[PDB]
């Protein structure tokens, strides 16, 4: 799970 | 009556890697409801740097800044003067907000600090670029998340401690269709991986 994954996960 | 001015926006070079900052969202009538749009500011572009810097020097020194008979109409362009010899180009994107089109920053609308944009300063496009994330069909349930996704994307470069890069894949009206990426981390790939959208 990349860094950007984590960012996008919170937005969603 | 006052002339209604609408600057075009900067084009990104087709299939050419550029360095970009994700800035505040500048809305455009050219974005479909289901297109994930975003605003990029290309950085480290020396060709245009001297032109924009020269424009701002002349704007700050400009003598004949004239006010609006009425006021800056929503969706259209003028200048914002926060102090003597401090003049920047703005778009009134809403009733209470101006957009600094050459910096990518939203600020509060101040009626008294807004003046008309002289013709001589209407030749440069907005430094910011109107963009849309290319190659995607979004799940309808996800479309309400576009604002949240834009906030995340605005901080992505900071969290990567790296400059984000972009590449224009095509153009749809006034919109640059782009890929946004940091090394091998590609935005469309990471979104598609979350099942909120699919490739075209």
């Amino acid at each position: 799970e990349s860094l950007l994954d984590a960012l996008l996960g919170k937005a969603l | 009556p006052d002339s209604m001015v609408l600057l075009s926006s900067s084009w990104l070079p087709l299939n050419k890697d550029i360095e970009v900052e994700v800035v505040d969202y500048l809305p455009s009538s050219s974005v479909a409801p289901d297109l994930f749009a975003l605003t990029l500011l290309r950085i480290n572009d020396s060709s245009m740097k001297e032109k924009y810097d020269s424009m701002h020097e002349k704007m700050n020194a400009y003598a004949q800044i004239v006010p609006f008979d009425s006021e800056l109409e929503i969706g259209y362009d003028g200048v914002f003067r926060d102090a003597p010899r401090s003049v920047r180009r703005v778009r009134r994107i809403s009733a209470t907000k101006l957009y600094l089109v050459d910096f990518g920053k939203i600020i509060n609308y101040e009626k008294a600090k807004c003046f008309q944009l002289p013709k001589v300063f209407q030749s440069m496009p907005t430094r910011v670029s109107l963009c849309g994330l290319d190659g995607l069909t979004w799940s309808p349930v996800a479309i309400p998340s576009f604002d949240n996704i834009r906030e995340v994307v605005k901080k992505w470069g900071q969290m990567e401690n790296s400059t984000l890069h972009a590449m224009a894949c095509g153009f749809q009206g006034s919109i640059n269709m782009i890929n946004l990426f940091c090394g091998k981390s590609i935005l469309a790939d990471r979104l598609q991986r979350k099942g909120v959208c699919e490739y075209l």
